[PDB]
């Protein structure tokens, strides 16, 4: 498990506080600067964090900053992104959409 | 987090659960609708005074009248008749009621078993009728919205049928093709029956596609339906404003006007301090007994139309705004879950591309700004110039700004009123289809947040934090919020239009000279009751005469500005006083207590905060408007003279 | 918005803004007084009137520059002696205003050491200078002795005043400004003996002492608007205000004489065209206008230089929280604390009391309101009518009735209802007990949000808190206004047409007609307001403020930043669509600090802009109480 946030995308809201049980205390904010830019961001106690999961399932990371690596070391922004799609927009030529 | 305005969510129920709560809904509106009839009952058929003239009754009862029942009469005979047959009827209300209760148990268990014939009837499959149901359909629709209409259509069919049959024996209206008159709409209503019946028999044998609906119909339908359902209420009460003031209605709406009404908490005959009833003014009735109320100056049949105009005309908008608001979350669920891209239908790959979303939104925002300068400066203008700041008299204010002659069709009194009131609608309407239309296409991603990282991963998430220094509110549910905020504006001018207010300027007919000369250089035959901000004075005559009137402007201000606490970016101060609150009960602790006092105070979750703010904000503005609609119509058809010649 | 920040400032930076601000304050004070004269010696016509003016006639008269007196010619001496002072006034000014320049910009000749009037600048402060604000204090003292003297020997000399003792009369002010002026030089030269010790504010201090200055000006002024209340009430000032109401008054706004639309026809004979029209003072009640806008005007800017005061003490409070200075202080003001539990138990004190009495007093109120419209068949016997100030504090009050008792509770319900954002701000600028359970510490006088976690933690900082504070006192501020107005605070449709709305005045026995409810009250003064056309304007113009204030109040920031983006592209496709590739307009949004900033601004701004209307709009209370509706 050994779930990271990445605060360079992280913008410190701090939903995973509100995910996380109040026992354990494993999201905590560290402050940078002004609060407006961006400021402070969050972090794991990974001695704390002991495998709930709860973070990453709960996917309410706006930012994408709340990263799960497994045992074989793939990394997961999201736990099912959208597939990638070859975009191309389509018009009928006698339809009233043309 | 499943909260108690989730449990009765449609991602929890099934097909046969929504029939069991529709079915319920109806059976207890039955009730409801006995209860009013009741209501309605003027002299008792015992031999008795009645209820005194509910406003809920005061609405049905021009319709009530249209029918067989419910007679315009001061003779206490005939009066009992419509006594007896309000009671009957509302019997009968109750009885079917009942049984639609049943019914919509039984569906909510998904238990169908018929107590004479020990059967299980399938949701999935069945015979709609013994033989009709074989006659007509050989079956079921296969669980699938789309296949479902027809059968829907038909069986509307067989409810016009219905109320035709109902009309033409225990109503005894014949339909003839006379539409002036009433016994023209059980002629109608076949019509529609024999319509929607072809309609729903071509819709069963070819089923319409839109197939984005039919895989979540639990939310996309729901959406589309009530968006669909809310411009069909909008549409009714239009339709219902134009045609409660045409001659046709008038023998069963200006009548209205005709008879006074005892009201519950209109003002009663005072008492004095000492009244030996072993000082009372108005003597002839008896001691706290309400005084009549005059229709004639009180307008009630354009308060009745009112009331019944802007009831549907506010319940289309927020239908439309609810509707917008689920179908942002179905498009959030689809577009967290994949699906988004996957829809293939016009309703979604035409917003499938951002740029288009930018161009729509981009076009809509500019029509609004324009439309809204173009009203706003034409008001203030206008007000300026009765007001005479800056030395401008009213020949400078848009009192020439007439709609145009080919438009002028549809206006009683062609004025600026109309044309400002005709803008702001269209610039309100704008206003709130920004909000919905940033519902419909940024319920995932904004271009802004498409640029900055961030994505909406939730239909009821506060917000991203102070980062960038915003984030507040870009959830779909805070948009639902701004929409119906500023669509405020627009069911206030159409409620003060409906009323009978000069919506061109701010001051019309304040001691001021040029606002008393609106009329006089604007050659109108209707004395509009008054201008924007004059309205409220002029209107709260009524609401302060009427003890309950300002018990209900009362209780709405105070909702209102309870919401104010809920509004505001102050939800971390609540909590931190919170905390100070529980740490005070605490301190009780050691007042003799010796016990334990485990109560945390709580305090709204920021998506909960904006949600009881937004409820007490309308239910507040909204319980006013009511008295806004029940002080009266108060509009005088004759012109005001110049103060100076 | 902090560009005038105390840290950027040097002492002498400070001394030059105040008297650059005191220079600018005689100038607009000879504006004022060349705007009042009624006639000018010239023989033309002059400025009518201006509630700039006829706020400060009064003085005027009292000190005989302006007379209320009926005949041109002693109006037209009265405007001579008037622009003469306001010369004097100009040219004080300018010298101020030189001096302020001279101060702001370091070039004179010794700052850290000066002498002052050195002649007996010897004799006084041994010939030297007050290094620090403690040795301040007393030469502070003697200066101001300095001024209570010049304005009793300018008194004597140029206003020709007796200084006779009996204090009915402005001779009174005289006599007590010699006897300030020697008590002034008594303080001033036991504090040059001996220095005060209130350390805290010796440290660096700008903010510090400005803000516990500010807080005690503030209190001072809301002391002087009660006690500006009282005596403008005493017949001893009836000579100066009461004749507010034997004259008449021409003010700007006024319905004109109404022409007509075919006139080279006029309302009004004699009365040109589009002249502002005459009002008898009796109507208005001007004694009381003057004296209500006096008074709250004073009241108002005591509130908010207390909540200011405050704000700026949680500001350097959190500055010596940051630095690890919080916790060495040896002045009391700081001990009482520093502790963190007797906070916590003085808010919540605090917030008991207030909840208590707030409770009881808005019971009050609505019981009244359900007695008064016979709601769930209640009579007027139903009521508080009993419920009276005790005869031992009917002393305090005039008319001593329910009314009165809700006033007084409703006044302190509000200040302990502002006290509990003022404590927030004093005691929970770095830490809270909340703050301290959560693990989380704040470090900045403005940050607004944190995140949204646990709920929400909008509006924790303490310039949010000033701003709730102000908020709330708004209610506080407006009580005051409409008690000094005749409102009858104690229910809310008092002299309504109603059942038992007038009764009260045949059941309380009420010698003194008083205006309306608090829903009837607004009704009742725009009746007066909308025959003006400057009250109306005010009064759209106010609610248009206080609308557009919510647009930056609510939590709505983000949803405007989306909408600026959108904006911001519509605006760059258009602008390069009609024109040639002209790229800019990035549409401002204000950050959540500073929307919260503009939305108090623009609340505060347009509530007491229509507050203004209360007090201008008349007193228009009546003795004759109302009869019972039998
Ligand atoms: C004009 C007719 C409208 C319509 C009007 C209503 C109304 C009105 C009600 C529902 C209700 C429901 N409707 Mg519907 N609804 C429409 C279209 C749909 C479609 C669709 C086409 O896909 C679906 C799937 C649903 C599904 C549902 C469920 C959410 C719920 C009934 C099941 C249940 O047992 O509730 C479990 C709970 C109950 C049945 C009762 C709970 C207690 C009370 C009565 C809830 C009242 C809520 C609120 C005050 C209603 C106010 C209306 C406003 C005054 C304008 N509606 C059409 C287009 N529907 C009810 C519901 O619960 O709303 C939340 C409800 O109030
Ligand atoms: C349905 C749920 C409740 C109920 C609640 C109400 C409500 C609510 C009202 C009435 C009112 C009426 N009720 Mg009922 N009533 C019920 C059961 C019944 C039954 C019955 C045997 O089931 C009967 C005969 C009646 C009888 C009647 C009449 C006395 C009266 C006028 C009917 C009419 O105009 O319909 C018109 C009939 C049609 C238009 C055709 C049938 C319906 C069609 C198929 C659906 C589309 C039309 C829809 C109603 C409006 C949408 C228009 C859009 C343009 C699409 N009630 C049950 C218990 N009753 C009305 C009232 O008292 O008026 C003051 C009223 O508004
Ligand atoms: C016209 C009949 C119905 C309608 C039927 C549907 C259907 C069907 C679907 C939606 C769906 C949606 N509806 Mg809708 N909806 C209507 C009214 C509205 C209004 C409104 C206030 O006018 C709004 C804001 C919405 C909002 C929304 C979104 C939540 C969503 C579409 C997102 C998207 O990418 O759109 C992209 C934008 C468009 C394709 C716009 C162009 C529309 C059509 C296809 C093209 C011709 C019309 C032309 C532009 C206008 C002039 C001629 C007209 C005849 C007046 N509905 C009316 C009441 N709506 C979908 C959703 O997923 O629901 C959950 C869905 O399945
Ligand atoms: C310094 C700033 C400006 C200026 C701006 C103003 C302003 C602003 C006003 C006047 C007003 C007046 N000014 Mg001036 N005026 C200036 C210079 C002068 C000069 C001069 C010597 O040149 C003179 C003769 C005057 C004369 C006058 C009077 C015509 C009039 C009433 C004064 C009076 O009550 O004072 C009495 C003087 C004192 C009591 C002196 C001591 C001041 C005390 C310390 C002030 C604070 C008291 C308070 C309770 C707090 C105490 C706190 C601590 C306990 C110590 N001014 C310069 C140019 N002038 C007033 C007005 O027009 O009234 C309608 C007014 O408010
Ligand atoms: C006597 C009661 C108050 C007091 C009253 C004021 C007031 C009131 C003000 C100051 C101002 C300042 N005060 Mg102070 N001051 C006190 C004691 C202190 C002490 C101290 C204890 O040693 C300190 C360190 C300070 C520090 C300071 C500075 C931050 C600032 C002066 C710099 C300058 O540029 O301002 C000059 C700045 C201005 C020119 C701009 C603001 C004023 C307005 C906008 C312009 C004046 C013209 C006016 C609008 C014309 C009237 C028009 C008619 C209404 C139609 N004050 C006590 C506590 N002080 C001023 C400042 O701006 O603070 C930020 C200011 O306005
Ligand atoms: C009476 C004199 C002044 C006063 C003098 C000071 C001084 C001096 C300082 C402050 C400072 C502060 N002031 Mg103060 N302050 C006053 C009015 C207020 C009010 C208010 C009542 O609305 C508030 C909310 C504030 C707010 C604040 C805080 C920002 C800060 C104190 C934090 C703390 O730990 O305090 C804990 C303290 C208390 C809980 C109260 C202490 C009271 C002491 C012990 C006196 C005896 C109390 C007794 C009941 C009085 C009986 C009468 C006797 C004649 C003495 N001031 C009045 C106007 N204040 C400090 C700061 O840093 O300023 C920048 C500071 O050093
Ligand atoms: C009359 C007063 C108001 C405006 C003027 C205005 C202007 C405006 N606002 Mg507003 N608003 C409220 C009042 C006003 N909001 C209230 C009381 C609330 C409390 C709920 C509120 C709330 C939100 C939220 C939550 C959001 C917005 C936005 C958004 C816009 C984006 C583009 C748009 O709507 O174009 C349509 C163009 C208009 C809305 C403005 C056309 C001018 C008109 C003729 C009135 C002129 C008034 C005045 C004279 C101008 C100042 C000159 C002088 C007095 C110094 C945008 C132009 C947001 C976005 O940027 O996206 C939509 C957003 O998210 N709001
Ligand atoms: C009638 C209207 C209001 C209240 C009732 C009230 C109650 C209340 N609020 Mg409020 N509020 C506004 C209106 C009202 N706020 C507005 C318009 C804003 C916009 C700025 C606003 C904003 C903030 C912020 C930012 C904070 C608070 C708090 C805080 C309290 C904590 C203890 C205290 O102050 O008790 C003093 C207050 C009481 C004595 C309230 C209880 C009886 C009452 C006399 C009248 C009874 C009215 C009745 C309950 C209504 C329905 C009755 C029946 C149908 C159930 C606390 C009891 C906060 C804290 O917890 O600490 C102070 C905090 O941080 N606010
Ligand atoms: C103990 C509390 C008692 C206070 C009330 C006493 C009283 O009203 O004064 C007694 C007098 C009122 O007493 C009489 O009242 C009569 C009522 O018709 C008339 O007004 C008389 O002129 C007046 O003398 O009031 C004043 O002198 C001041 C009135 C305004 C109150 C000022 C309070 C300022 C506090 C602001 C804080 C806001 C914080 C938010
Ligand atoms: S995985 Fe468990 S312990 Fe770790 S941050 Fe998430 S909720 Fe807390
Ligand atoms: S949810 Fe994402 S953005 Fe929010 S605190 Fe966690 S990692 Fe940061
Ligand atoms: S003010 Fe409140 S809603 Fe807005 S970003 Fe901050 S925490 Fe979120
Ligand atoms: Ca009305
Ligand atoms: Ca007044």
């Amino acid at each position: 498990k050994h779930y990271f946030i990445i605060e360079n995308l992280c913008v410190g809201c701090g939903l995973c506080l509100d995910k996380c049980p109040p026992k354990v205390n494993a999201i905590g904010y560290k402050f940078y600067g002004d609060v407006q830019e961006g400021g402070f961001r969050c972090y794991i106690d990974q001695a704390a964090c002991i495998s709930c999961s709860a973070c990453f399932s709960g996917d309410e990371c706006p930012s994408g900053a709340l990263i799960e690596v497994l045992p074989d070391g793939e990394v997961l922004d999201f736990s099912y992104t959208p597939p990638e799609r070859l975009d191309f927009d389509l018009r009928f030529l006698h339809r009233f959409h043309r | 987090s499943t909260k108690w305005y989730q449990i009765f969510d449609t991602e929890k129920l099934d097909d046969e659960q929504v029939v069991g709560g529709h079915l319920a809904l109806l059976g207890v509106l039955g009730f409801i609708m006995g209860i009013y009839y009741i209501s309605g009952i003027q002299v008792f058929p015992w031999g008795a005074p009645g209820f005194h003239d509910n406003w809920f009754y005061l609405t049905i009862k021009p319709r009530m009248v249209s029918l067989g029942i419910d007679t315009y009469s001061t003779k206490t005979a005939d009066l009992e008749a419509a006594g007896a047959r309000l009671l009957g009827w509302a019997a009968f209300h109750f009885l079917v009621g009942s049984v639609l209760i049943f019914g919509g148990w039984r569906h909510w268990t998904h238990n169908l078993t018929n107590p004479f014939t020990g059967r299980c009837g399938n949701f999935r499959d069945f015979r709609f009728l013994g033989k009709f149901g074989d006659v007509v359909f050989n079956g079921t629709s296969a669980k699938s919205y789309k296949e479902a209409l027809g059968p829907h259509a038909v069986y509307m069919s067989l409810l016009f049928l219905g109320w035709g049959i109902v009309m033409w024996a225990i109503l005894g209206f014949a339909p003839i093709p006379d539409f002036q008159t009433i016994n023209s709409e059980t002629f109608m209503s076949f019509v529609f029956a024999v319509i929607f019946f072809a309609l729903g028999i071509y819709w069963w044998n070819n089923p319409p596609n839109a197939a984005i609906h039919l895989n979540d119909d639990m939310k996309a339908a729901f959406s589309v339906h009530l968006t669909a359902i809310g411009y069909i209420n909008i549409a009714l009460g239009c339709i219902a404003f134009v045609a409660f003031q045409q001659p046709s209605f008038a023998p069963y709406y200006k009548e209205l006007d005709k008879l006074v009404f005892y009201l519950y908490g209109e003002p009663f005959n005072r008492v004095s301090f000492n009244f030996v009833e072993q000082a009372k003014e108005f003597a002839d009735f008896p001691a706290y007994a309400i005084l009549p109320k005059s229709g004639e100056a009180f307008g009630m049949a354009r308060v009745v139309t009112n009331l019944i105009v802007f009831n549907h005309i506010i319940c289309g908008v927020l239908y439309v705004f609810a509707g917008v608001y689920h179908g942002g979350q179905y498009l959030l669920k689809i577009q967290l879950n994949g699906m988004y891209n996957q829809i293939k239908s016009i309703w979604i790959t035409k917003g499938r591309d951002q740029e288009v979303q930018v161009k729509i939104l981009g076009t809509v925002m500019a029509l609004c700004f324009a439309t809204m300068l173009s009203v706003y400066a034409v008001i203030v203008w206008n007000t300026i110039c009765e007001l005479n700041i800056f030395g401008t008299n009213i020949t400078m204010s848009f009192y020439w700004l007439k709609p145009l002659p080919i438009f002028q069709w549809m206006f009683a009194d062609p004025s600026i009123n109309d044309w400002v009131m005709a803008h702001v609608i269209t610039a309100g309407s704008l206003f709130s289809l920004i909000a919905l239309v940033r519902i419909a296409f940024f319920a995932h991603t904004s271009p802004l947040w498409d640029d900055l990282g961030l994505k909406k991963n939730s239909y009821s998430f506060p917000c991203l934090g102070p980062v960038y220094g915003g984030t507040c509110g870009v959830s779909i549910q805070d948009q639902l919020w701004f929409a119906m905020l500023w669509g405020i504006k627009g069911l206030s001018a159409v409620c003060w239009y409906i009323d009978g207010a000069w919506i061109a300027s701010m001051m019309y007919g304040v001691p001021a000279a040029d606002a008393k000369a609106w009329d006089s250089i604007a050659h109108l035959h209707h004395h509009y009751t008054s201008g924007i901000f004059y309205y409220f004075w002029t209107e709260t005559v009524t609401i302060f005469s009427s003890s309950h009137l300002s018990t209900i402007l009362m209780i709405g201000h105070l909702v209102w500005f309870i919401s104010f606490a809920v509004w505001f970016e102050d939800r971390g101060s609540r909590l931190e006083g919170a905390d100070i609150q529980t740490r005070t009960i605490r301190w009780l602790g050691k007042k003799f207590l010796n016990r334990d006092v485990n109560f945390r105070f709580p305090v709204l979750t920021i998506s909960d905060s904006k949600l009881a703010g937004t409820f007490l904000y309308f239910g507040g503005t909204f319980m006013l408007v009511f008295l806004f609609l029940a002080n009266g119509f108060y509009q005088t058809n004759s012109p005001l003279p110049p103060p100076v010649s």
